[PDB]
């Protein structure tokens, strides 16, 4: 089980930090749970593996490369010429996110969101979880 | 129609109808007149490919070893004279001497210079003189 | 367009490897649309097509990642997987390259081209290059006149030959296009692929279209 959370802006919102939590089981391929937040409301949506084929596919490429792609732009393994860029509406709950080449964008993929109810709770979650993964580099800093 | 044409290759008159050529010839045999007409479809890719094109893409490219060749030769022949003058130890009148051959140059003269007339269709007159003989032996080859 | 025609006519033949076999094509590509001419070098065929033409036809070929169609053109620019098929007479190239990172493809339905821009194209050019080489070898023929008459006037006087391999032969041109005949003229003349004509003669090509 993978968890992976990225530090995004919205083009709708150049002055906040938008956080993309994605959790997933070793694979990106398989499905996913997305959550999206700004500090004070949280929304989720979800994805499935035949959606990922149909996108691909759509892509005219090889399911797999779209997936590293993918773990490039989502999971921030996107590099130094990687530019990718997120739009979401926060009135319709629908999600975009695309690819910046030849000073163009590249619709990449998009997903149907939803409004959370309990957005403090995942915000908790979440910030639990980080709280734990720094404090443990730290020890390890401390005995190396 | 054959002693007619040999020498010439009596009147003429074509004309095309919406795509064939119509050639109207007007003589005489025996004494007598002789008419004929002549009805040409507009000839086929196939033959235009053969007849024209690849034979006549077969010139271009045929000349072009021509001229690399050539070139060549006038490289080979600068040589011998630049033998006969580094080291030859002679001299000539002075009013045969030429320049050392370079086809960059001699490329860049010709298409400043030549090729506004070197290429030039016209009539077809100076194609069907200048030429036919290596177009027979292309469409041979 | 018409822009896009002319450039064309200007531009110089590319060479073109399919599977299956392969092709000679020249064309012009603009944001504005694109100029085509492809020949299998025994039939020629022609497509023409604007921005709109670009746009429907590769939403139907390509759907989704959508774009302006002067990025496909740029792409194409770029110039890949080619294939092709001689449907009736539309010889629907069928390419597959990489755009966005990822697979591509386009058909150009290129109907046989017309005689007139037949002559413009090939013939007329192709007679107007020949004639320009016979040009040049009439003036090359006359500049190894003028320097073997420098040499035979080193060897009215004087004038020995120091390194024995330099000989030149006297030059007359019908001996040489009787040897140029017998020993070359086949491998020279031979049609083949299309390969060296795209590869020697463009410069002169571009050079008889602006004539």
């Amino acid at each position: 089980m993978e968890r992976k959370i990225s530090r995004i802006h919205l083009v709708s919102e150049p002055s906040i930090t938008h956080f993309l939590q994605v959790s997933w089981e070793k694979t990106l391929e398989s499905g996913f749970v997305i959550t999206l937040t700004d500090g004070h409301s949280a929304w989720t949506g979800t994805v499935s593996e035949s959606e990922i084929s149909q996108e691909a596919d759509d892509m005219a490429m090889e399911k797999g490369k779209y997936v590293g792609e993918l773990r490039k732009a989502l999971l921030s393994g996107a590099g130094p010429a990687d530019v990718y860029t997120f739009n979401f509406s926060k009135e319709s709950c629908y999600f975009f996110f695309e690819k910046n080449l030849k000073d163009v964008s590249f619709r990449l993929g998009s997903f149907n969101l939803e409004k959370v109810e309990n957005p403090a709770e995942v915000i908790r979650e979440l910030i639990c979880y980080c709280l734990d993964t720094i404090a443990e580099n730290q020890a390890k800093n401390e005995h190396l | 129609l054959d002693n007619l044409l040999r020498p010439l290759l009596a009147t003429f008159s074509c004309d095309c109808v919406a795509d064939a050529l119509i050639l109207r010839v007007r003589s005489e045999l025996s004494g007598l007149p002789f008419y004929w007409n002549f009805h040409c479809m507009l000839a086929s890719p196939s033959l235009v490919s053969q007849h024209l094109i690849r034979p006549l893409m077969g010139m271009s490219l045929a000349l072009q070893c021509q001229v690399r060749e050539l070139a060549t030769l006038l490289h080979m022949k600068d040589l011998e004279i630049q033998d006969y003058q580094e080291s030859g130890a002679t001299l000539i009148r002075d009013r045969l001497k030429t320049e050392p051959f370079e086809e960059n140059s001699f490329l860049e003269q010709f298409m400043i210079e030549k090729l506004p007339e070197a290429c030039s269709i016209g009539d077809g007159k100076p194609f069907v003189m200048n030429l036919q003989d290596l177009y027979m032996a292309v469409t041979t080859q | 367009m018409e822009e896009l025609e002319q450039g064309l006519l200007m531009q110089p033949w590319a060479w073109l490897q399919l599977a299956e076999n392969s092709l000679l094509a020249k064309v012009f590509i603009t944001k504005q649309g694109y100029a085509l001419l492809v020949s299998d070098l025994q039939q020629v065929w022609h497509e023409q097509v604007d921005t709109s033409v670009v746009s429907q036809r590769a939403k139907e070929l390509n759907k989704r990642l959508t774009a302006p169609p002067a990025a496909f053109l740029c792409h194409l620019d770029n110039l890949a997987t080619f294939s092709c098929d001689c449907v009736a007479d539309a010889l629907i190239l069928r390419v597959r390259s990489e755009l966005s990172g990822l697979p591509f493809y386009w058909n150009f339905h290129c109907m046989l081209a017309s005689p007139s821009l037949v002559s413009q194209h090939l013939i007329r050019p192709l007679m107007g290059m020949s004639l320009a080489l016979q040009c040049q070898v009439r003036e090359l023929a006359t500049l190894l006149h003028m320097k073997d008459l420098e040499i035979q006037d080193y060897q009215e006087s004087g004038a020995t030959l120091i390194r024995d391999r330099l000989k030149t032969e006297p030059f007359e041109e019908n001996s040489f296009l009787e040897q140029f005949m017998i020993e070359k003229l086949p491998e020279a003349c031979s049609i083949g692929d299309g390969k060296p004509f795209v590869m020697n003669l463009q410069d002169l090509y571009m050079a008889v279209t602006t004539q």
